[PDB]
Order: C-alpha cells, then structure tokens, then sequence
C-alpha cells in the first residue's frame, strides 16, 4: 500500500535536528487551519493539517553524547578501571551466537574503530576498519 | 530630522577622520598613511575602490568598528561617502576629463575566525557575517539601478535622482504625481552598476556526518563581480538580509557581499623575486619532485611525471591555425594499494586549477558537458562538466578502469583537441577544455599478471594513445623496501601531532602552488634545434623497436607509440624547461624527458 | 573467494567461518543453541557479558570522548612483521597490499 | 652613483646610436622592398634575383642599400605605418598594442622616415600624436602601481613606453623607500648573489 505522510513545523533550535531518510520520532501540536486550495481540489470545507514541533527524537539513535550523564560517564569509566574490558565487551557482541570469539574481536574492533588522521594537513587516512 | 542628519554628519566625519589619519609604522623606521596613498593611487589608476581591514578601524576608533559590525547597511554608506570626499581632496586638480568626482566602492576584511552557513542563524540577520565556501554557479554580470529619475507618463514630469537601496531589495514607486500609477522609469536617466549572484555551498570540512551540503546566495557588487569564478574557494564578508522580493510568513535569505577573499593569480614582487631564486637554483627538478607528495615513499620517476604534467608544456598555434596541446596527460594502472589515488588526491589539492572525479561516479554529460532546460527560462542553457571546471588545470579521475566505455569515448576529444564540440537541443557551440588528464587504475585481473601479458589492459588504443605516459607500478614484493615503508608509515602515522613542521630541501604546497602557476603564465619554451635533431634519431630507434616487438608476438601491442608519443616527449621535455624558466629545451631536458618515456616504454614492453 | 586484490586488501579484517564436525563442539554449540531458544522464550565466553545498554553507552561515549594518540609502536618489530607477513604472503594465497596492511594494524591498536 | 647604464637609444634621432643594442634590434626588424634593379649571386637568399622583385629584409640593410636616387630597391611602409593603422591609432592611441605591433614602434617609426617617404608627415605626426594620448595612462600606471604586479599594465606598452613605466616606477619605489626609512641602511649590492 502506498504510505500516508504528514507536514511539521520546526522552529528555532529544532531546525537541522533531522534530515531526509532520518527514522524520527516526532512530538508535536496537531494543528489545523483554513486551506482554499485543499477546499477547491476536494470540493468541500476541508481544512489542512500540519504538526507544530515539539520535540524530535531518532528511533535508531536511542543514545547520544548529548544525552549521557555523569553517572553513565561514571560508569562507563569505572567500567574501564577492569582489567577484563576487552573480554568483557568482546564476549559483549552479540551474546547469543556460541563461539566466534575472533568474529566477535573482529567485529569490537570495527565497532569502535581507530582514530582518522591527516599528517601535515595534506594527506588523509582513514581511521575506520 | 536634524538630530538624525546631525548623527549622520557625526559618523561620517568621523569615518573621514579615521581614513584621513591612520597610519602603519613606527617612529624609528617612519610612516605611511595606508588608506590615504591606497585611496590616491587606486584613483589615479582609475580603480575607484579600497579596502579597509575592521582591525585597523577598531584599533582607531573601535566604536566605528563596533557600529560597522552590527549595523553595516546604515554604516557602509556613510563609510563609502567619507571615502569619496577623502578621495577628492586627496586627488584634486586632476586634468582635463577627471573632473567629475567618482563614487567609491569601500570593501572590507578581517582577521576574525569565519563563522560557518549552519552557524548563520535568525539573530545573525542584517549584522556583518564572515563565512567559507565553494563557489558552485555564478550568473552573469546585470545591470542594476543605484539612481533612478521617474517621469510622470501623463503630464511628463519628473522626479531625479533617487536613491535606490543597495542589495536585491526594491524600490516603491509613489501613487501620487493623473492615474494611480503615474510614473516610468527613465531609462537613459539613471545610473546603474555591475551585480552578480552567486551561490556559495559549505565546505566540504565544514558538512556535518550524514547530510548534504547547504548552499547560500551571494550578491556582489561593482568591483566584486567577476572576482571569484566557479570551483574557487573563498572566504565572503558580507550582510545577511532578506531578499525582500510552503508558508506564510517566510522570506528567502542571502548575503550581501562586501569582501571576498580568495582562500586557494596577481604575485607580489618578492614573491616573484622568490619564484625566480627557485627557477634559477641548479637542483629544482628534484627540489620539486621531492615536494610532490612528501608523505608518499617511493615512486620518484612517477612524481617526476606528475611535475611535468603539473607544469605542463607550452600551447603553440601555427600558421595555418592548428593549434598543439602543451597538456600532458598521464595515466597511472598497477597494482592496488600503491599510493596512486594519494597522488591524485595530491595533485586535485596542488595544482593551480584541480577538479577531483571518480570514473565510477562520472558520467559523459558530467565530465564534458551538460545540456539542461532553464527551469525559470524554458531555454536550454550549458553546464560544465568537470573538464570544463577544470579548464586551464588537471582533472584527477580515480578508478577510471569502472567508467563504461561510452563515458570513456566522451573525453577522446577534450584530452586531443581540447575543445567539447557540442551539438544539442539546437544550441551548438565548442566549448574549451584546456586541462590536463590523469587517470588512475586497476588492472583487468588486480593485480598485474605477467604470464597474461597484454590481456591485463582492457583500454582501447585510441584512448592509450591519447595519454602522454603510461605508468605499469606493479607493487614487487622486498624485504629492504619493505622494511623502510614500514618504518616510513609508522613515523608518518608518530608525526600527525608536531605542528606540520616544514621539511629541508622542499617546497610548500601553497608556494609550489604559486610557482607552477606563475611558471604556467610566464614561460613558454621551445625544442633548440640540435635536441630536435636527438629526439627524432630517438623517435625513429623506438618506433622501428615497437614494430619488431609486435612483428615478433605476431601481436599487436596494447599500449601504441605515435606520433602523439612524439609530441607528448616533446611537451615533457618543455615543461622540464619550464620548471626553469628556460626559453629552450636543452639536450639534457630532452635527455631526461626521454628518460621518463622509456619509463612509460618499458612499462608498454 | 571470487574476489579481486582491489576489494579485498581494502577489507582490514578478513574472516574465515568453517562448520567443520567436531561432536563436543557440536554438543557445546546445540545445548547453547537450545538455551538461547528456551531463554528468549515470549513468556566460549567465560567472563560474562555487559547488558546491551551499557555497551551502546560506551561505545558512544568511546567513540566522541576519546581520540587515542600514536606515539610509540615498536617500529621496527611491526616493519619486520610486515616484511616477511609479505615475503610468506607472496607464496601463498592472501593479499597484504603494502601499506594497507599496516595502517590495518595502527587502526586496530587505535 | 657608478651603477652600469646601457648606451642609450638613440632611435628617435636622426641616426641611431652605433652601441646601442636597443638600436641594433629595432633595426634588425624586417622591412618590405621592391627590387629596382637585377642582384646577381644572392639567389640563394632572396642564380640573381630578378628584377621587380619583392622583398622582406632587415632595416639596417634597406638602410645600407637604399640611395635617394633609388637604384637598387624601393622601400614600402609596414602596415602599420600605414594610413589605416594611422587612423586606428588616432581612434583611442591606450587600445592598441605597440608590444605585439613591434616592441620598438616609435624609434622603429623614426628611422622609417629615413627612406623619404611622400607622407613622412603624416607618419611623424601620427607618432607624435601616439606618445601623447598614451602618456598620461604610462604616467599614471607608472607613478601609482606600488608594489604590484605591473604585468598587466606593462603588456601593451613598446620599448620606449617600458622604459618610460620603469623610470616612473623607479622614482615611486624611491620615494616610497625614503618616506618608510629604508633608504638610510647601506647594504650589499646585487653582485652578492654570487
Ligand atoms: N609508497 C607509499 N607511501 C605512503 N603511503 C602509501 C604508499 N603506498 C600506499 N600507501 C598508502 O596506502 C593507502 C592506499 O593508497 P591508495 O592511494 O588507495 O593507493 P592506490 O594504488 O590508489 N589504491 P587502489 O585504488 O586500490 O589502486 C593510503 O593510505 C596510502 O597513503
Ligand atoms: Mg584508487
Ligand atoms: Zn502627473
């Protein structure tokens, strides 16, 4: 079947929070107001309809930097004071497969990636596995 | 009200004070009034324009400065007039014909840090904003009005010399003299200037992860139209404000510029005092095929290819009017993982004009020339592709073995002729695509494989033979080079963190960049008559080998050798010369262009 | 493989996955299987794992708040690894282009 | 002070300077002839060349050759001495260009006259009008490019013209040098390039 879509309003600091393609999640006023076009095209007394922003969220990005605390970041560092971290996050990957312990440590190490570089602001490298 | 023309007066002798009294200098060396002599001598030259740095106007008065910033549409033209007074009684008497005082066009600069076009939000509107960016499109210079005279259609008469806003906002006509609309605009009494809209897209440092590049319009004025040109990269000073002629309550922005500064052709002495030294010390061929790529181990022959292509040979138009290209175009196939997309990456960044292209991702109406309904026109109107962005420079097309072979037959005539005959949709013209070509590939199976032999190039003849040299780079397998490459990666990979120190014996890359520039403009060389006589003995040996080669594989060759090849060492061989600034290509020029095509020749073996 | 030296040296990890017979591995891996079936019910590790939050904080606070520095690697020891990782390689059947293969390595120590 | 100054072109005169080697180039320009008289043993140059011929040759030889009474050759005006060129000259003289037109036009101009031609006149004046609807920009450009490239307004200047924009320029960079305090420091000369 071919998908409904609805008109929002962002304003002020809620611009640029998306972009085409972005999986949001959108709160908003649905607002409602007088449209001669619409009542020409439909031949009735129909009213367009658009969502006045007022938060948007993303359904894939479900944690940011932004968002984190200081207790997460508390943690997060507590967490690396263990001297079993590597094991810890490599058996961390994808806990349901059995085995695979080299595809999980493949896999962490692509996850966190190393560090892009540009030596003398002239020649770039990759930083990504 | 007289208040307001009080403060209008105020501001403006004020502005007058600050251009008739600053100077740069000290006491014990001496002084020079720098926007006195700068308004005198550009003036006398006829330029009727200057340049006023904001830090030199906050460091005389820094509440001029403050009021410039924030308010710049009230204060530049009390600036512009105090600028065209201090002009008057800096440059009268003038002779006959220079009696009438011209206007002045006051652009202006800054040391600040730029700001950024996602960084432009609603409270930057109508202040003065200093952004970065890339050029994409430019129109073509309009006429527009700063004084108009209107004259009543119906009783004829008149009201003179009105002033009209600066920028792309509009003027009301008056509905009162007769009709309700009782005005024309006279056209032969009114004075009008250049403008020009361009539209500025952010860099490509400055994109956040994931999204497009946003694009704003530019509006220059004057003396800023035709300063910048499509593919450059500018710093813009100027005015964010609305246009002023889906919702209701929206209006279109841009930026009203008042500076632009070309970020990267008019050198200063000293630095051509400079590009002499280098053209005249003994080692510049190696200085400057050491600078090539410093980060890149290895690969001297090929970085010395890359310094001829970058200096290129000398175009000559003969009596009959054929013309030579001097472009050198090089192609770079071997193996993976061997530095060639770095070096085209090298040179995109190094040369003076550089467009960057993947094969993959072009297409033949992109790479040569686009045709494309207007859409606020219904005409049919050109785009260039990226040999004609790239006119006057080097097109870098990377992986050029995955273009499909119709996308590769488009370019056969901008890399010979260098023109894009086009004839479409009854606009027909031939476009120029003075630039040189050059490609990097794979092999047909990878890696390069000995025992396939010529099966590893599946580009045509006809395109083979278009490029000057032909690099095979197979990657050979040793210990020793191995062990130093290693060692030269992890110690380049150490040194992304000590301040982009320089290195002995090597060029910058913003003073290579200068220098192959001023050596393209100024020098052109010739062959002297003795190398001419070498190069065709040589000519002759070489292609009697080619012959015998493929008489002996009862083959014919992959790679060919002509008459292209010929004029390809002839043109190498001149931008030897030119390195040096040279008339005429010596034996040893033509020693060492010959050098590199038995390089490209052994590679065709 | 089937696939070219240009595509695959640009792959930093490359690996093999085998369902080779081995009757006690096949008995650990089914009895996890089973477990996993019989615990996400609707209703090799030996270390534990993190809860899956967790890891998705710290992956992006590890990736934003961190930017580990090359200083010091042992030079010469990873050039000699390199050298003759190639002269074997050149014998054989995997293709360690020059220099992606060490950046592979800075990469993953980074 | 005791600075090296080539010999001085002495073109504009009545005859050029023997040493000058401004002069020895604006006279080796080519001039066209035609051939009065049968020259026997010069075939191999342009055996004898016919009479009646027409010839390009340089200034110094249609010089050396020619005799008022015009035995040996008679001397044509290039063409752009000639009146078409003389009125493209008297439209706007700031236009056109004397680098390309032949880089010594005014001294290259005077010694034409040598031949006797019947619009001497015209040719006299049409120079003398030149240099002066061109010596006001030359002034200009001269005394008020500071420290620029020069490149685009030295372009369309002759010789002369470029000898008169480096005498402006020179002045200005002196002048510039003693109100900044740099002409007070004694210093090594060019020779310490060596
Ligand atoms: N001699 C070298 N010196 C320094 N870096 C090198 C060298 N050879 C390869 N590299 C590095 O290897 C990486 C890949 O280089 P690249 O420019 O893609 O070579 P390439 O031959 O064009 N690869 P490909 O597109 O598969 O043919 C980059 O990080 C280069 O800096
Ligand atoms: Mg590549
Ligand atoms: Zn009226």
């Amino acid at each position: 079947r071919l998908p409904r879509s609805k008109d929002a309003i962002l304003l002020a600091d809620l611009v640029d929070s998306c972009k085409p393609g972005d999986e949001i999640e959108l709160t908003g006023i649905y607002h409602n107001n007088y449209d001669g076009s619409l009542n020409t095209a439909n031949g009735f007394p129909v009213f367009a309809t658009v969502i006045l922003a007022n938060h948007v969220a993303k359904k894939d990005n479900k944690v940011a930097v932004g968002e984190l605390t200081d207790e997460d970041v508390k943690m997060i560092t507590s967490l690396s004071k263990d001297q079993q971290i590597g094991e810890k996050i490599f058996a961390s990957i994808a806990p349901s497969i059995y085995g695979h312990e080299d595809i999980k440590r493949g896999l962490a190490l692509a996850l966190f990636g190393g560090e892009p570089k540009n030596p003398g602001g002239k020649h770039k490298v990759r930083g990504d596995i | 009200a007289d208040e307001g023309q009080a403060r209008k007066s105020q501001l403006q002798r004020r502005f007058k004070e600050f251009l008739r009294q600053y100077r740069v200098g000290t006491d014990r060396t001496g002084f020079t009034f720098k926007y006195r002599d700068e308004l005198k001598r550009h003036y006398n030259l006829g330029e009727y324009w200057i340049e006023v740095e904001m830090e030199d106007l906050a460091s005389f008065d820094e509440d001029l400065a403050d009021y410039l910033y924030k308010q710049p549409a009230e204060h530049l033209q009390l600036l512009e007039e105090a600028a065209k007074e201090v002009a008057d009684e800096v440059t009268r008497p003038r002779p006959s014909g220079e009696e009438v005082l011209q206007d002045i066009q006051v652009m202006l600069k800054s040391d600040a840090s730029p700001s950024s076009i996602r960084s432009l939000k609603s409270d930057m509107m109508s202040h003065l904003v200093k952004i970065p960016g890339i050029i994409i499109a430019a129109s073509a210079v309009r006429a527009k009005a700063t004084r108009i005279s209107i004259q009543c259609r119906s009783c004829r008469n008149t009201l003179t010399n009105i002033a009209m806003r600066p920028g792309l906002e509009g003027y009301a006509l008056p509905r009162k003299c007769c009709p309700l609309d009782p005005y024309f605009i006279m056209p032969d009494k009114c004075k009008c200037v250049d403008f020009q809209t361009l539209k500025l897209q952010e860099l490509p440092d400055a994109v956040p992860h994931g999204e497009m590049p946003r694009h704003m319009q530019l509006y220059c004025d004057r003396y800023l139209c035709d300063k910048v040109v499509p593919g450059n990269r500018v710093t813009i000073m100027g005015i964010y404000s609305i246009k002023k002629f889906v919702g209701v309550g929206i209006r279109s922005s841009y930026i009203r510029v008042l500076g632009i500064q070309v970020d990267t052709g008019a050198v200063s002495p000293q630095e051509e005092e400079e590009f002499r030294r280098l053209a005249a010390l003994p080692n510049v061929y190696e200085v400057i095929s050491k600078s090539i790529a410093p980060s890149i181990f290895g690969g001297t022959d090929m970085k010395k290819a890359i310094a001829c292509l970058l200096f290129g040979g000398s175009r000559k138009r003969l009596p009959d009017g054929l013309t030579r290209r001097g472009d050198i175009n090089l192609l770079m196939l071997g193996d993976p993982g061997t530095a060639k997309s770095q070096l085209l990456k090298f040179v995109e960044k190094c040369s003076p004009i550089g467009v960057y292209t993947s094969g993959k991702g072009s297409s033949a109406a992109g790479l040569t020339a686009s045709v494309m309904r207007d859409p606020s026109s219904r005409n049919f109107i050109m785009e260039g592709g990226a040999m004609v962005l790239a006119d006057g420079g080097v097109v870098c097309i990377d992986e050029f073995d995955k273009m499909r072979e119709d996308d590769r037959v488009a370019i056969h005539e901008a890399m010979e002729q260098q023109t894009i005959s086009i004839a479409k949709a009854g606009i027909t013209t031939t476009l120029n695509s003075r630039c040189s070509v050059l490609a990097a590939a794979n092999s047909v199976f990878g890696r390069w494989d000995e025992t396939k032999g010529e099966d590893n190039i599946d580009f045509m003849p006809t395109i083979l033979s278009r490029f000057d040299m032909i690099f095979i780079v197979k990657d050979e397998h040793n210990e020793e080079r191995d062990v130093m490459l290693a060692k030269h990666v992890i110690t380049l990979h150490v040194s992304a963190l000590t301040q982009t120190q320089a290195v002995e014996g090597e060029i910058d890359l913003a003073k290579l960049k200068k220098f192959i520039a001023y050596c393209r403009v100024k020098c052109g060389p010739r062959l002297s008559a003795e190398a001419a006589e070498k190069l065709k003995n040589r000519y002759i040996i070489m292609r009697s080998g080619a012959r015998q080669h493929e008489r002996d594989s009862d083959r014919r060759s992959s790679i060919p050798i002509t008459v292209r090849q010929l004029e390809a060492i002839v043109r190498i061989a001149e931008a030897l010369s030119k390195m040096k600034l040279q008339p005429f290509a010596t034996e040893a020029d033509v020693e060492e262009a010959l050098r590199l095509f038995q390089v490209s020749t052994l590679d065709a073996a | 493989v089937d696939l070219t030296e240009p595509i695959i040296s640009r792959f930093d990890i490359l690996c093999v996955v085998r369902d080779t017979v081995d009757p006690v591995q096949d008995e650990m891996l089914a009895r996890f299987v089973v477990g996993s079936h019989v615990r996400h019910h609707p209703s090799t590790y030996g270390v534990e794992p993190l809860p899956q939050e967790v890891l998705k904080k710290y992956i992006i606070y590890a990736k934003e708040r961190v930017h580990p520095k090359l200083n010091q690697m042992d030079q010469d020891k990873v050039a000699k690894m390199y050298s003759d990782l190639r002269k074997e390689s050149m014998a054989t059947g995997s293709i360690p282009i020059t220099v992606r293969h060490i950046e592979s390595m800075i990469r993953m120590a980074e | 002070s005791e600075a090296y100054f080539r010999v001085e072109s002495g073109a504009l005169g009545p005859e050029e300077n023997f040493l000058s080697l401004d002069d020895i180039l604006m006279s080796h320009e080519k001039l066209p002839v035609r051939t009065e008289t049968a020259m026997p043993r010069l075939g191999a140059f342009f055996n004898a060349v016919p009479q009646g011929s027409k010839l390009e040759l340089p200034l110094w030889l249609a010089k050396g050759l020619f005799d008022n009474k015009r035995r040996i050759l008679s001397v044509e005006l290039p063409k752009i001495y000639q009146e078409g060129w003389r009125t493209v000259f008297s439209a706007d003289p700031n236009v056109v260009d004397l680098h390309k037109m032949g880089p010594h036009f005014y001294g290259f101009g005077s010694q034409l006259l040598h031949f006797d031609s019947p619009e001497n006149a015209d040719i006299s004046q049409s120079l003398l009008q030149t240099f002066i609807g061109r010596f006001r920009r030359i002034m200009d450009s001269s005394q008020n490019a500071y420290n620029e490239d020069t490149s685009a307004l030295v372009a369309r200047l002759d010789e002369m013209e470029r000898g008169l924009f480096q005498t402006g320029q020179k002045g200005l960079n002196d002048f510039q040098c003693w109100e900044k305090g740099q002409a007070s420091q004694i210093t090594a000369s060019n020779l310490v390039q060596n």
